[PDB]
């Protein structure tokens, strides 16, 4: 998504600079800059203008990290306990 | 010369009626701007105020300098269009 997203970004921005140079028309017009400005709801440029989205950035990662911390704790309790149980039952009772 | 007096009233009347909110989309079209070279230059400089502008407070008054009539009712209205034209640009620029 970064590759195919930003390669057409560079291919077009070089042809859009070529406009002033040569190949005018296409002017276009106007479709080029119009939806580019719809892309401009967030630029995102220096730096990210996330002052409102900063605390919200980690706040979306809030529960994702919490559950990942909560699941791996009990999944271990399912994995660690049950493995030790069944292991020593076969291991030591055989010899 | 017939079309240089066409853009005379074309720029005026097109700016007068506010039913069209944009009006600046194709204003850069090549065939009309060739007429805008021979047309009176102060009318085009105030058209660039509504084309880009916006203020340029001296130019939006300039259209009321040369041509008095038909602009009296739309004067305070065209003063409103430049006020909504900056709101989009200052965040766009």
């Amino acid at each position: 998504h970064g590759l195919k997203g930003l390669n057409s970004k560079l291919l077009d921005i070089r042809s859009y600079l070529e406009k002033v140079a040569t190949g005018k028309l296409p002017i276009n017009h106007q479709i080029i800059y119009q939806l580019q400005d719809v892309f401009n709801l967030l630029p995102d440029v220096s730096l990210q203008e996330f002052v409102k989205a900063f605390y919200l950035k980690t706040n979306d990662q809030m529960v994702v990290v919490y559950l990942a911390s909560l699941i791996r704790s009990v999944v271990a309790l399912h994995n660690l306990i049950n493995n030790k149980i069944a292991n020593r039952d076969a291991e030591k009772k055989e010899g | 010369s017939e079309q240089q007096e066409r853009a005379f009233t074309l720029g005026l009347a097109g700016l007068l009626g506010e039913g069209v909110f944009n009006f600046g989309e194709l204003l850069m079209h090549p065939v009309l701007e060739s007429l805008r070279n021979t047309d009176r230059q102060w009318l085009i400089d105030t058209l660039y105020a509504f084309n880009s502008g916006n203020v340029e407070r001296f130019q939006t008054l300039k259209t009321a300098w040369g041509q008095q009539p038909d602009l009296a009712a739309n004067e305070a209205q065209l003063l409103r269009k430049i006020q909504l034209l900056c709101l989009m640009e200052m965040t766009f620029t």
